[PDB]
């Protein structure tokens, strides 16, 4: 899947209707001031972003207008539309759920986790639900890895999961209400599951050994 | 006065929208500076 | 002045600073094999043919873009520059498709030709390749761009020297494919110019397509009519037969191109 | 004189004083641990002066780079020709074992915005371009609140600390792929256009973003840089050993009974670490099959070279690796050591931007090849030919994500070549 040629379709055409808010063309022109003038192109990452913060998945009629209101030839954003991550070109669930498979996440039977994910929803790899609220998907390393084997919906990951604790955040989700991210079980940020084998002691102090006129 | 060695308070991301990045970006972008000038508006001008 | 002495394995030469390796070389004759820079254009150093060993130096270096330095003897026929050219070429040519009977580039295919002088005799290549679907872009260019060796000549030259930025490159990986993505319409009057800068069939001229094997074809050299430029052309013609028109080199006329009209 | 041993590091030492969560991460706690101390007169002190501390602290590339700090920033101090000299800091962690970034940015963000500071005024950079992996939102929004509560307090901005330096910082996301970490890539990302590394030269130093003099740095690089800059280079000089000197936020994960990322003194052998912080291997010391150090780039180690060997960088390359990020991920005996180089492979196959020909090419060939090896569809002789494609594809590619990639199936078939004969005749003889 994931083809990257985009076809007319009664969905995503030219034509499909797309725009920005007017909250939306204040946040461009944020994202706009933040690059030196002459070089503005290089602001065509999160505009971009910023349809799918208003369009989830983007439409061609998304990419042409990004690409008329930063000036830039359109295939010019067709390319880093299809060439990162992210960035749906196929209308999705609202949720999107994301697994890491990786060695690392994967050691602790991160396929534990997967089969749970795919006997809760009965959907499998790639297809969303009949109902068009979940994504089933697998990711990369996605810089958690060092949690047990964990999942990222939208912009909220879970860490130290198991194929137990998936279970409660998924139909959480779908019964509306949002789990709480974070690890699921103690281990705030990253702490030993033991305990705190370091960092257990209140920090220095401002001051500390400082070669005064340094 | 305690210092509690096992809590968490980087709790306020949780509660964060979905515009949140830009929200804050915004009100950022008064606390700025004019960006340098490259001359040409465009590099295929 | 300010002429730097380089050697190339051997025998010095004199070179203007800024100078790339590959042109230093074609100073004295030698030529590094390459697939991603043309004379003409923008350099990207893709194609990783231009491979070569810089004496006492760890790693090979890319002789299309490399400001070439004091001394620096460039080692053209060092072992491990011909093993460098090997393995390169290697990974070009797994996921090519069985196509030269029926490719148009067969014979002077340039890929064939440098498997000839700097390639294997055989295959280890024991998987399966890569087929991608085929993207039309004309009733002038057959594309077949399961072919394609993502060289990005046609990509710079949409981009300087048509201005026409359409032609690009989409996803990534081993499936990253040039194309337009949208079924677009490149119809810029130097669109025919790509035929002669892919260097693989994967572009190829519609009108002709599989007419004569190019191996076969007298060429005579003679002007274009159809403009006032009078660009310098060269007729294909054989058995007493017109077959197609490709431009001659003349840098103060055509440079190498021609406007489709003409060709 | 030499310091006999290296471990247990002292708790007021170490840097990241917050890197479990355990304290205000925005300006509050953050100035009562001690940041934003001395600015000022760190600012006044001159680049000059913030290149000989950082030469005398010793830093080699914290971001799994190994270059000294010193020249690499050295590399900024020529006469501006007028191109606007910015500072670039690269955060995308998505190496498998990489995590500390991402700690340090949602827990310690004002360490990490002065060294940004204290940095670009000792590179002559106009302002700082923080790029944020796009998975991490939120550690984004709390690293940018940080930010903007710093702008408030005057401290970064206009007349940066009453100083009249004029360092800003800029937040950019990144819509996902390794290959940004490139440097280049970076460069080539944060431009707007596709995340393909660009050949060197011209180097990052002269040309950069926009064509304007930059230079890249880890998180963790500029994040230390401001306490050992307000300590001075003997804090960072005393820990560790030389070149490999200070401190580096280890990752632990794999078949560990603790799975955490910890601050530890420089140069330390695996066995304690793994043992004192990760609780042990599962199963105990006998249980331990193998470890792979500092990302999945560097090359697994048998468990008969790390129980013995520290953890810096010429030790591991001495140990036939790399020390990468300290990502040390641990495989226990239960562990298919050949189904785990596959995924990992089947990763580097999924982040290879394409651009030229060894990686785009040869990674997908590893892993149509190798994945057949985990199957066991294969002869004797193919090992070999693994092995030559994987020499093949070191040191022809533009950046170094093949080198990266080439490095584990190398150490795979070194460590563990009857391994694969075994199952490889398991496989002839289980059809016939
Ligand atoms: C494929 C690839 C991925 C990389 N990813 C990262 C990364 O995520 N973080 C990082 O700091 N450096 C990464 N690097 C290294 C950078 O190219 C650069 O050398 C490094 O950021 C310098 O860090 P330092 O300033 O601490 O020495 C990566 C390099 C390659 C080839
Ligand atoms: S373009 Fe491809 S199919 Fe045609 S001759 Fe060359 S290698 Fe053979
Ligand atoms: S289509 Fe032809 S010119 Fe374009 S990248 Fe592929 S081989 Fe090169
Ligand atoms: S090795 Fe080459 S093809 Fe692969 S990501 Fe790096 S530059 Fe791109
Ligand atoms: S392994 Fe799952 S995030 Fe790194
Ligand atoms: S010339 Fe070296 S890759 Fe194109
Ligand atoms: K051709």
């Amino acid at each position: 899947g994931a083809l990257f040629v985009h076809r007319d379709t009664p969905e995503n055409n030219p034509d499909t209707p797309f725009d920005f808010t007017p909250e939306n063309y204040k946040r461009i022109e944020a994202i706009v001031k933040n690059y030196p003038e002459g070089h503005k192109a290089a602001a065509v990452l999160p505009v971009l972003d910023l349809a799918q913060r208003q369009n989830g998945w983007l439409p061609i009629s998304a990419m042409n207008k990004v690409a008329e209101i930063l000036q830039v030839p359109p295939m010019r954003v067709y390319e880093v539309a299809t060439f990162y991550t992210m960035y749906n070109r196929k209308p999705v669930g609202k949720y999107h759920i994301q697994v890491c498979t990786t060695t690392p996440c994967m050691l602790r039977n991160s396929d534990s986790i997967l089969e749970a994910i795919q006997k809760k929803l009965g959907i499998k790899v790639g297809e969303t639900t009949p109902d068009k609220l979940f994504t089933l998907i697998e990711v990369e390393c996605l810089g958690a890895c060092v949690n047990a084997p964990m999942v990222q919906i939208n912009d909220n990951y879970y860490e130290d999961l198991t194929p137990k604790d998936i279970e409660e955040i998924i139909d959480e989700l779908k019964a509306g209400k949002i789990p709480k991210p974070g690890p699921r079980s103690g281990r705030f940020s990253c702490e030993p599951a033991g305990g705190l084998t370091s960092l257990t002691e209140p920090p220095k102090g401002p001051g500390f050994g400082v070669q005064a006129g340094l | 006065e305690p210092f509690d060695n096992s809590t968490y308070r980087n709790l306020q991301h949780h509660e964060y929208s979905t515009y949140t990045f830009l929200d804050l970006n915004v009100e950022l972008s008064k606390f700025r500076m004019p960006q340098p000038s490259s001359g040409r508006q465009s590099p295929r001008h | 002045s300010n002429l730097i002495e380089v050697f190339v394995d051997g025998q010095s030469v004199m070179v203007e600073p800024g100078t790339t390796v590959l042109q230093a070389c074609e100073k004295v004759g030698m030529q590094i094999p390459r697939f991603c820079y043309h004379e003409r254009l923008s350099v990207a150093g893709n194609c990783r043919m231009c491979l070569v060993e810089i004496e006492k130096a760890p790693k090979v270096v890319a002789a299309c873009a490399m400001p070439v330095m004091k001394g620096w003897n460039i080692l053209t026929n060092s072992e491990k520059s011909k093993k460098a050219r090997e393995g390169v070429m290697e990974f070009l040519l797994a996921n090519h498709p069985l196509d030269c009977p029926i490719c148009d580039q067969g014979g002077e295919c340039d890929l064939q030709d440098q498997s000839m002088m700097f390639g294997s005799d055989r295959s280890r290549f024991l998987e399966g390749k890569r087929a991608v679907e085929d993207k039309n872009i004309g009733p002038l260019v057959k594309t077949i761009m399961t072919r394609c060796i993502q060289c990005t000549r046609c990509i710079r030259f949409a981009s300087e020297i048509a201005g026409v930025d359409d032609l690009g490159t989409t996803g990534r990986g081993n499936d990253m494919q040039v194309g337009t993505y949208i079924e677009k319409m490149f119809m810029s009057e130097l669109s025919g110019n790509i035929i002669d800068i892919c260097p693989v069939g994967a572009l190829t001229s519609k009108p002709y397509a599989f007419t004569a094997r190019p191996w076969e074809t007298r060429k005579t050299e003679s002007i274009d009519v159809m403009d006032a430029v009078g660009s310098n052309i060269v007729v294909s013609t054989r058995t007493g037969e017109v077959m197609r028109i490709l431009p001659r080199m003349h840098e103060d006329i055509n440079e190498e191109w021609i406007s489709d009209k003409t060709r | 004189p030499k310091k006999t041993s290296f471990g247990s590091l002292k708790d007021e030492d170490r840097i990241f004083t917050n890197l479990y969560g355990r304290h205000d991460w925005r300006l509050k706690g953050a100035q009562s641990r001690g940041d934003w101390y001395k600015t000022k007169e760190i600012l006044l002190k001159g680049p000059d002066w913030i290149l000989g501390e950082v030469k005398t602290s010793g830093l080699r590339g914290r971001g799994g780079a190994g270059f000294p700090t010193g020249l690499k920033w050295s590399f900024m101090n020529k006469p501006s020709d007028g191109r606007p000299k910015y500072l670039v800091v690269n955060a995308d962690e998505g190496e498998p074992g990489t995590c500390k970034d991402r700690e340090i940015i949602r827990h310690d963000p004002h360490k990490l915005v002065e060294g940004c500071l204290v940095g670009g005024r000792a590179m002559g950079a106009r302002a700082a371009y923080i790029y944020i992996r796009g998975e991490f939102y939120n550690e984004a929004s709390n690293l940018q609140v940080a930010i903007r509560e710093a702008y408030e307090a005057g401290l970064i901005g206009k007349n940066a600390c009453g100083s009249g330096y004029d360092f800003d910082v800029f937040v950019v996301r990144g819509a996902g792929a390794y290959i940004c970490g490139e440097e280049t890539a970076l460069i080539e990302s944060i431009e707007g256009k596709q995340g393909k590394p660009r050949l060197k030269p011209p180097f990052p130093a002269d040309v950069g973003v926009f064509g304007c003099p930059t230079t890249v740095a880890n998180v963790e690089t500029v994040a230390v840089s401001p306490t050992i800059c307000r300590r001075g280079g003997a804090w960072f000089a005393s820990f560790g050993r030389e070149r490999n000197s200070g401190t580096k936020l280890f990752n632990i994960s794999g078949h560990v009974n603790h799975p955490c990322t910890v601050e530890e003194e420089m140069s330390v052998p695996l066995k304690e670490l793994i043992e004192k912080h990760a609780g042990g291997v599962i199963g105990g010391w006998d249980n331990l099959l193998a470890v792979i150090p500092g990302g999945s780039s560097t090359p697994l180690i048998p468990k008969s070279v790390c129980e013995t060997v520290l953890m810096d960088f010429d030790a591991l390359v001495q140990a036939q690796t790399g020390l990468g990020t300290a990502a040390v991920i641990v495989m226990d005996r239960s562990t298919d050591i050949v189904k785990a180089i596959a995924r990992l492979i089947e990763f580097y196959k999924h982040e290879s931007c394409g651009q030229c020909t060894p990686c785009r090419e040869g990674v997908d060939w590893m892993n149509k090849v190798m994945a057949r090896f985990v199957k066991g569809d294969a002869r004797p002789a193919e090992i070999d030919s693994l092995w030559e494609i994987s020499k093949q594809i070191e040191g022809h590619t533009i950046c170094a994500l093949g080198d990266g990639a080439a490095w584990p199936v190398q150490g795979l078939i070194r460590h563990f070549r009857p391994e694969l004969e075994e199952r490889m005749q398991q496989f002839a003889l289980q059809h016939q």
